[PDB]
C-alpha cells in the first residue's frame, strides 16, 4: 500500500463525505424554511 | 466559464429506461467530482447521484438500484442511466460540480413518466 | 494529464466546496439564533 | 517541501474541517428538531 | 460490507481507564478517516474523537484532554483510550467512517462508570 | 499554538484601497487554504476570501470584484487588497485557517471607511 493509494482512499472519502455533508444541509435548508414560513404567515 | 449541456430525456413509459447525458466544458470530468440533481415542479432540488474523481459511486435513496452514474473522460460527458421508471421520477434533471452549484445551472433535461 | 495533476484538481475541488458548506452553514446558524430569540422572547 | 507534503498537508486540514462541519451539522440538527417539536405540540 | 465490531467496555469505576476497540472489515484504517461517537439514553449521538488518514486527531470539548484516539494499522483496528472517566461518560461508544454514518452502525460497546 | 498577526487596516477614504497582512506562525500558507472573515459592530462574522492550497481562489457576493485575496510563501503571509472601498466595509478583518476557528480568532484589523 503506497502512499499515493493512501492520499487517493482519503480524497475518495472525503468527495463522499463531502456530497452527504450537502445533502445533510439541503434537507435541513428545507426545513428551517418550512419553520420561516410558518412563523411568517398571515 | 463552466458549461453544461443536459440531453437524453423526453417522454418514456413507467417501466421504461433512458440514459441522461451531460456534456462539459471548461473543467475536466476525469479531476472533478460530478452530480446528476433533479428538480420537480414546485419542490427543491433533490441531490440523485455522485462520481467522484476516482469514480466511486453514491445514489439517493429514491435511486434504489435503478440509477447508474458514469462518465466518458474522452467526451468529458457525464451519464445517467435510469431503469424501471416511475411517474414519481418526472422531473428536470441537472448535472453539476458542487463547487458551482451557488453559482450557474443548465437548462436541464426534462424527463417525463407516463404510466 | 498524471496521476498527480487529477489528485491536485481533486483536493482543489474539495477545498472550494468546503468554504462554501461553511458559508452556508453560517447563514443557516443565523437563521436558526433568530428562529431561537423569536420562541424565547418575553 | 515537496508536492507531496502540499497535498498531504490539504488532505490533513480537509478531513479535520469535515469532521468540524459535521459537528456542527449534528448541534443544528438538534436544534432545529428542537424548534420543530415546540411548534407541532399540541 | 463494512464490518465495525467494538470492544473493551465494561463497568468501571469513576476515575478509572478504559482501552475500547473497534476492529474493522471492509475498508482500510490507513486509508480513511475513522470516527468515534457517543450515545448516552435518550440523547442524541455525539462526536468523541476522529482521526485523520495521516494520523491528526480532534477531541470533543467533553474529552478535555482525556480520551487518546490511535489506531493499529495491521490489525486494522481503532482504539480509544480513556482516562479519568466520569460518570457523565456512561453511554454506548461506537466507531464509524463519515462516508458510512448515513448507513451502518455497529452494535456498539456499552460503557458504564460509577462512583 | 498557531499565531495570526493581522495588519494593515486604519481609517481610509471611500473609494480608497487597503491591503491587510495576515502574518502567520504554526503552519504553512502554502500547504493549508486560508480564509478572511470580517465582522461589523453586532453582527455575525461573515467570509469574505477564500485562497485554497493550489491558489484558487472565491469571494463574497460584499466583495464583487474589488477584493484581491493572495500570499507569499516565503513571508507565511496572506494579503487581502481592497479596492473602491465603501463605508458598508467598515468591521474588523480576520483571518483563519478552516480547521481552527472553532478554536482561536486573532485580534484582528480595524478597518473604517468615511465618506
Amino acid at each position: 500500500l503506497s502512499l499515493l493509494d493512501k492520499i487517493i482512499g482519503a480524497v475518495d472519502q472525503i468527495q463522499l463525505t463531502q456530497a452527504q455533508l450537502e445533502e445533510r444541509q439541503a434537507e435541513m435548508e428545507g426545513a428551517v424554511q418550512s419553520i420561516q414560513g410558518e412563523l411568517s404567515k398571515l | 466559464q463552466v458549461q453544461l449541456q443536459e440531453s437524453g430525456g423526453g417522454l418514456v413509459q413507467a417501466g421504461g429506461s433512458l440514459r441522461l447525458s451531460c456534456a462539459v466544458s471548461g473543467i475536466r470530468v476525469n479531476v472533478n467530482a460530478m452530480y446528476w440533481y433533479r428538480q420537480a415542479p414546485g419542490k427543491q432540488r433533490e441531490l440523485v447521484a455522485i462520481i467522484t474523481t476516482f469514480g466511486s459511486t453514491n445514489y439517493a435513496d429514491s435511486a434504489k438500484g435503478r440509477f447508474t452514474i458514469s462518465r466518458d473522460n474522452t467526451k468529458n460527458t457525464v451519464y445517467l442511466q435510469m431503469d424501471n421508471l416511475k411517474p414519481e421520477d418526472t422531473a428536470v434533471y441537472y448535472c453539476n460540480a458542487p463547487q458551482f452549484t451557488d453559482r450557474y445551472w443548465g437548462q436541464g433535461t426534462q424527463v417525463t413518466v407516463s404510466s
